[PDB]
């Protein structure tokens, strides 16, 4: 609910070059910049026609996104005049993941000749780079090819960093489209690395085997994800298989120490179940929750007919091993909620971790839509607290805002983890920033509460009769954590008998006004201020309602044009926090 | 030879019913199956 | 007048093996010479003596390897052509054209490890009637063989053909006297360093084995 | 009884090696020109017909039991359902021959019509299997699976088209059978039975009153 | 054969100006006929002749057999292989022939291996099927045993369905290798094995001259 909405970031790229279809965050060692896959950008290359690439896009100051050079190089030979490569529409950029210093991109259509026959399978192929350094990592490009090997396997389809620095890869075509988990560390991607040969072999290499012929065709490896599940800080495997079972999904979740097999399935045909996968512990028992999507699910409604709507799994971890599996439907028809998944880290600084869904071709013109949901103790709150909307038409491909999102980064230092939305339909990328989370600790009291009518003791100024009064009192307290002002001043409002075109029963003696407004500053993890007043009843022989209580109503209202800092970045308050409270009083009899 | 229960023969000659074979200038499985080492090779005590 | 004759009824259909020739429509075609052509095999059973056929086990591999633990049992299946180790014999392969057997089956047990790895083994045969034995203490009261490995690396044990009947069928019903022979049951008695070893197994036909009465059930 | 394992040489043994006595036994039923000489259905074209015994399923006795041998001889009988008359043409003859009444030519006689026909092949003795250009010999290159499998079936196999016993043709035939005679088989080849799924191969057998 | 694990049965082959001496052997495994049939036939009108310098070993590599190679490996070597002796310019030569094989697998590792090769002759093979392998033994085979041999010779003839053959189009014989029991190297055996073959043709017949680009 604290993403900032008004200014968000924008990116832009080259038309049909689809710039957003995969974006990251990049932070080396002191500056911060964005990472936006356009996996249909052209590029020099000698002879290769979208080639693909992938853009460093600086946060600091201006919108520049310049491009990043993997490789520059076109086609190489196996022969004279026999192409060993086909880098012409290879997709490069369609998958970029980052980890400090080491930045890993993937084309999942590169297509390689064989070491035999001239044949043009597309195996994938990667790209990491270490600062200075830049290897090529393509495990599939091997001597096993050939559909039943991994000459189909389209390694790099999807790719997730451990933080033991390991890479996870993903093929779906490997073995007849079973699909293939390919795990190797960061260290022997590049230390065995060799320019002059095309099928390297890695020592400490963790890989799914193949399987028997009942498992083809299940996708494995279509989507990845990474967290611990044993209990032994190494972090796990986790992989959506999203046409296992017979076309109703399944989720595979192996060891990330020895690639040794939980196991998650669908309960709906053709639903592709595992589209999408996420691991963070969203409940703030440090075990690492599984989130699997469903974008094609279809439900029931009142009337008893199916809508596709799509579903997202939530299955938190239990000590004991099991699972305690959530559902949770999307809401637009035909926008395929859970087409993405991604872990925001503690979004609003709250003390547990949150998530985003989103619904890519949601919203007014299939513009698409992002929906934020935050973590608490019992599990992920199935309400949303904001609503992500595009703001961009569609050409040809629908704009698809949210079919790929990152977070959990933390990119302008105010304490709030931020979030990157690709719309490769338009070739945009957009960056939301997290506003400061404000908790306010109001007070309002009422004494005495029970009003004698015949008390009459504060006199009144102005005449010789004096009035039945009593104390009001409003005290406010404000912190928050992160990057943000020492000094808050805020607007409280007072109403007296707020439950009254009815006349007021009660009101404030130095003003002889119901109404009472009060520019209040306090200050932020300072003491609480608190200023009082008094306010008096009505003569008895002014109105005949006395069994109504009357209310105290008091209301306050930030200024977010003076709280903003350096960008302009506004704080907010938090949710589920009331804006108002209100005490009352009664009269006896 | 082949498939008789029964055994009425031919009215027609033997070059009409079926095909004549020609010599030029059981067998095998039958001679193997029959020099099959069946005696024990030990030195049977008891 | 001529000769007269009564058609009778009942007869003259056609039946697909009634030992009958057709009529010629063509004559007088010799042969191309074909005489000692090598191969020559003129009786199903002759090549299923003279050529024996792997078995089939948990795995589907040809051997059974030594266990090194309290079990001794490394095969026990049900002496019936049908069984699941028998499927892909020439022996079982050919008996499913036929619906009843008699007579005697051979196995053939090579071993396989290292020349210092030796075991000794043990192949019973429990009549029907009560469960097959589980020990091979419990199974020396039955007909056994017992071998040890050393030169000869190959033993052959004959299935004895003890039956109420004199046939019995090749098929299986349901818990029944002809569809269970009882069974035949392989121990391990010792073994000496022959840890992960193999005893590959053949079967073939014995000199008295029969085989009668065709059908055609499906399947080749 | 201890032998050389490797020796390939046959060695049987008997019941007498722990008491007993091999008893006589009667094998007619397993002699190859007994078995083979029945009549097995085919599945007919709807017109021409060539007469070649590989044509026949797999799965029955008389082609189940013909592909358990390398090489083989046989006269042919065949009984055919058709419709107007049924020519005959031997082997090696144009398939514009099946037109002309002078080659073999059965008129229709109800129900159907069964006639014996010799062996013409060129070849001293015809094949089941043949290796014209085909399997390396090295575990078959792991390539093939998913669709184009079904073709794959017999791509690996095939037969030169002098493997047969000619081609008979009618206006309509309905019901084609063939029967084996004088077989004679050559070098034997694999045969394999039902794999069960079960630890035993159950079936359902004719169930009398007791 | 020997009192020890030492091991003296000793055959000797001489094929032409060849031979191949065997310490620990078996025997030879004649398949399907210990002769040959009739060569001259009517369909070479008494053209054919024998060539007596062809008939002579050559070797050739079949395989690695490592611990990791599991039952049902095959390696299959169709005859006549590629050939660059006097056996080879024959096929240049004639256009038909005929022959059989005097084929000699050896694999070499010491006597504590253990696993079981299982080498056969098979003819006109088309295809192999996983399950077919069991019933591999229905041709001229013979096993090799590390514990007890390294060689398997297996003699055989001519079949075919003509008389005489034309090898640039036909396959007749088929040399199958397979793993029955998967190799061990336990302490002391080799860590792998290989398979070599020694092969030679025997009455070879040829006949039918065709022209010379020479
Ligand atoms: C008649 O009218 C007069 C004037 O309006 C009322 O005066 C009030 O008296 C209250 C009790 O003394 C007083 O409460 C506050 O001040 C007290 C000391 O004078 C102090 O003890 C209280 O703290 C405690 O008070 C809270 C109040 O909610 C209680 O909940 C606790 O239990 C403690 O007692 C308060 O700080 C009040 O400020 C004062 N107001 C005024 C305007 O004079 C008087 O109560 C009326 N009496 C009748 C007839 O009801
Ligand atoms: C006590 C007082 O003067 N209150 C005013 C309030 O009415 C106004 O809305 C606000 C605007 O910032 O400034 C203050
Ligand atoms: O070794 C066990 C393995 O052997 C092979 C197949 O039968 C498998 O199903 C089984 O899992
Ligand atoms: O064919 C059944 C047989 O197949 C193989 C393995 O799965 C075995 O466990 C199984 O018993
Ligand atoms: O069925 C045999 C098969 O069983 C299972 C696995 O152990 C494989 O490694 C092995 O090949
Ligand atoms: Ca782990
Ligand atoms: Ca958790
Ligand atoms: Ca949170
Ligand atoms: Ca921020």
């Amino acid at each position: 609910f604290n993403l900032d909405v008004d200014s968000p970031a924008e990116y832009s790229g080259p038309e049909g070059s689809y710039f957003g279809f995969a974006v990251d965050f990049f932070v080396p060692s002191s500056r911060m910049f964005l990472l936006v896959g356009a996996p249909k950008a052209n590029t020099t290359q000698p002879g290769i026609v979208e080639g693909g690439q992938v853009l460093k896009c600086d946060w600091s100051s201006t919108r520049r996104c310049q491009p990043i050079e993997f490789d520059a190089t076109g086609n190489r030979d196996y022969a004279k005049d026999d192409p060993l490569e086909f880098k012409s529409h290879q997709w490069f950029g369609a998958s970029v993941r980052s980890k400090q210093d080491k930045i890993l991109a993937c084309a999942p259509l590169y297509h390689w000749r064989t070491e035999m026959k001239q044949e043009r399978e597309p195996v994938g192929t990667c790209f990491l780079q270490d600062g200075t350094k830049t290897v090529e990592y393509a495990p599939c490009r091997s001597q096993d090819i050939d559909a039943d090997g991994q000459g189909f396997c389209q390694g790099g389809f999807s790719i997730d960093f451990t933080k033991a620095d390991r890479v996870l890869l993903g093929g779906p075509g490997s073995f007849y489209w079973q699909g293939q988990l390919i795990s190797d560390q960061v260290a022997e991607i590049v230390s065995k690395y060799d320019p002059n040969v095309y099928s390297i072999k890695y020592n400490n290499q963790l890989a799914t085997r193949t399987a028997q012929a009942i498992f083809d065709d299940s996708y494995l490896g279509y989507s990845v994800a990474v967290g611990d599940f044993n209990g032994d800080g190494i972090d796990d495997f986790v992989s959506g298989v999203p046409r296992a079972a017979r076309t109703l999904g399944m989720v595979y979740i192996y060891d990330g120490k020895n690639m040794s097999s939980y196991n998650f399935t669908g309960e709906q045909m053709a639903a592709y179940f595992g589209f999408s996968v996420a691991a963070t512990d969203i409940n703030g028992d440090d075990y690492a929750d599984v989130f699997i999507g469903a974008p094609l699910f279809m439900d029931r409604g009142s009337d008893g007919k199916l809508q596709e709507v799509g579903q997202v799994s939530v299955s938190l971890q239990r000590a004991s091993g099991d699972f305690q599996t959530t559902k949770l439907n999307g809401f637009e028809v035909f926008a395929r909620f859970g087409s993405a998944i991604a872990p925001l880290g503690d979004l609003d600084q709250d003390g547990f971790n949150d998530i985003a869904i989103a619904a890519p071709y949601g919203g007014e013109d299939k513009k698409g839509i992002v929906y934020i949901f935050n973590g608490r103790s019992t599990g992920l709150n199935a309400v949303p607290s904001q609503i992500l909307e595009g703001q961009w038409a569609a050409r040809s491909c629908p704009p698809s805002f949210g079919y790929s999102m990152k977070g959990a980064t933390d990119i302008d230092k105010n304490g709030y983890p931020d979030l990157i939305v690709g719309a490769f339909g338009v070739d945009r990328a957009i960056l939301y920033r997290a506003r400061p989370v404000i908790t306010v600790n109001a007070g309002l009291e009422v004494y005495p509460s029970i009003l004698n009518q015949d008390n009459k003791t504060c006199s009144l100024p102005g005449t010789a009769l004096k009035v039945s009064c009593f104390n009001v009192r409003f005290c406010l307290k404000a912190d928050g954590k992160g990057v943000l002002p020492r000094k808050l001043n805020f607007q409280v409002e007072l109403l007296l008998d707020k439950l009254k075109g009815a006349i007021r029963r009660a009101l404030f003696l130095y003003s002889r006004s119901p109404s009472h407004s009060k520019n209040m500053t306090i200050s932020r993890g300072g003491l609480m201020q608190c200023e009082e007043l008094i306010a008096y009843l009505r003569d008895e022989s002014e109105f005949r309602d006395k069994l109504t209580p009357i209310t105290i109503f008091m209301e306050y209202r930030l200024d977010y044009r003076t709280a903003a800092d350096t960008t302009g970045l506004q704080p907010i308050l938090n949710q589920f926090t009331p804006a108002n409270i209100s005490r009352q009083a009664h009269i006896l009899l | 030879s082949g498939n008789t229960g029964s055994i009425i023969n031919n009215y027609y000659m033997q070059q009409y019913q079926n095909s004549m074979d020609t010599q030029l200038g059981n067998d095998w499985f039958s001679k193997l199956a029959s020099s099959a080492f069946s005696g024990l090779f030990g030195a049977l005590l008891a | 007048g001529i000769f007269p004759v009564a058609c009778s009824d009942g007869y003259g259909g056609l039946v697909t093996t009634d030992p009958k020739t057709a009529d010629p429509a063509y004559g007088k075609v010799f042969n191309p010479p074909r005489n000692m052509l090598p191969g020559r095999f003129t009786n199903f059973l002759d090549v299923a003596e003279a050529c024996p056929t792997f078995l089939r086990f948990e795995g589907d591999v040809p051997y059974v390897t030594t266990k090194t633990d309290s079990d001794r049992i490394l095969a026990q299946f049900d002496l019936s052509l049908a069984a699941k180790h028998m499927s892909n014999t020439f022996l079982a392969g050919l008996a499913q054209y036929y619906t009843q057997y008699s007579g005697t089956i051979n196995l053939h047990f090579m071993f396989t490890g290292p020349t210092d790895a030796k075991a000794r083994y043990m192949i019973a045969y429990a009549p029907p009637g009560m469960e097959p034995p589980k020990t091979p203490e419990a199974a020396a009261h039955c007909i056994h063989a017992e071998w040890d490995t050393g030169l000869n690396s190959k033993f052959t044990f004959s299935i004895p053909y003890l039956s109420a009947a004199d046939y019995a069928y090749t098929a299986s019903d349901t818990a029944e006297t002809t569809n269970v022979q009882g069974w035949v049951c392989l121990f391990q008695i010792t073994h000496g360093k022959a840890d992960g070893d193999a005893l590959v197994v053949l079967a073939s036909a014995g000199k008295d084995f029969e085989l009668r009465l065709p059908v055609d059930a499906r399947t080749q | 009884t201890t032998s050389a394992g490797e020796s390939a040489d046959p060695v049987t043994a008997t019941v007498e090696n722990y008491g007993g006595e091999t008893q006589v036994q009667r094998r007619q039923h397993t002699d190859v020109s007994f078995i083979l000489d029945r009549f097995v259905k085919v599945t007919p074209k709807d017109q021409i017909n060539v007469l070649d015994l590989m044509q026949t399923p797999a799965h029955t006795l008389v082609g189940a039991l013909l592909r358990t041998a390398t090489y083989y001889f046989a006269d042919l009988e065949v009984a055919v359902k058709h419709e107007g008359n049924l020519t005959w043409v031997p082997n090696g003859a144009p398939e514009t021959a099946l037109d002309n009444t002078t080659n073999p030519t059965a008129y229709h006689k109800a129900p159907l019509t069964r006639l014996a026909l010799p062996y013409t092949a060129p070849h001293r003795v015809l094949a089941t299997a043949y290796n014209g250009n085909c399997k390396y010999g090295e575990s078959h290159t792991t390539n093939v699976r998913g669709d184009l499998q079904v073709l794959a079936q017999k791509v690996a196999r095939t037969l030169p088209t002098s493997f047969n016993y000619g081609a008979i043709k009618a206006t309509r035939v309905t019901e084609l059978l063939y029967r084996m005679k004088r077989a004679e088989t050559y070098c034997p080849r694999p045969l394999l039975a039902i794999h069960p799924s079960e630890a035993r191969h159950k079936q359902k057998i004719v169930a009398p009153v007791k | 054969e020997e009192t020890t694990l030492l091991e003296d049965r000793i055959l000797t082959t001489r094929n032409g100006h060849t031979t191949s001496t065997t310490q620990s052997s078996v025997g030879v495994t004649y398949g399907y006929a210990t002769t040959e049939d009739f060569v001259s036939g009517p369909n070479t009108s008494g053209l054919e002749t024998r060539v007596v310098q062809a008939e002579r070993f050559f070797k050739t590599h079949l395989f690695d057999w490592v611990t990791s190679d599991s039952f049902g490996r095959c390696h299959l070597l169709e005859l006549p292989t590629d050939h660059k002796g006097v056996y080879g310019s024959l096929t240049d030569s004639y256009a038909y022939m005929r022959n059989g094989w005097d084929v000699e697998v050896t694999a070499v590792g010491n006597q504590f291996n253990g696993g079981c090769l299982l080498v056969a002759m098979v003819p006109e093979l088309c295809s192999i099927n996983k399950r077919e392998l069991y019933q591999l033994t229905l041709f001229p085979h013979q096993f090799i045993n590390p514990r007890t041999n390294m060689t398997a010779h297996i003699t055989v003839p001519f079949v075919g369905v003509n008389r005489y053959d034309q090898y640039k189009v036909h396959k007749p014989w088929t040399l199958v290798v397979m793993v029955v029991a998967p190799l061990t190297v336990n302490t002391e055996g080799a860590p792998q094995i290989k398979v070599y073959a020694n092969i030679a043709p025997t009455n070879v017949h040829v006949a039918g001259e065709f022209p010379s680009k020479e």
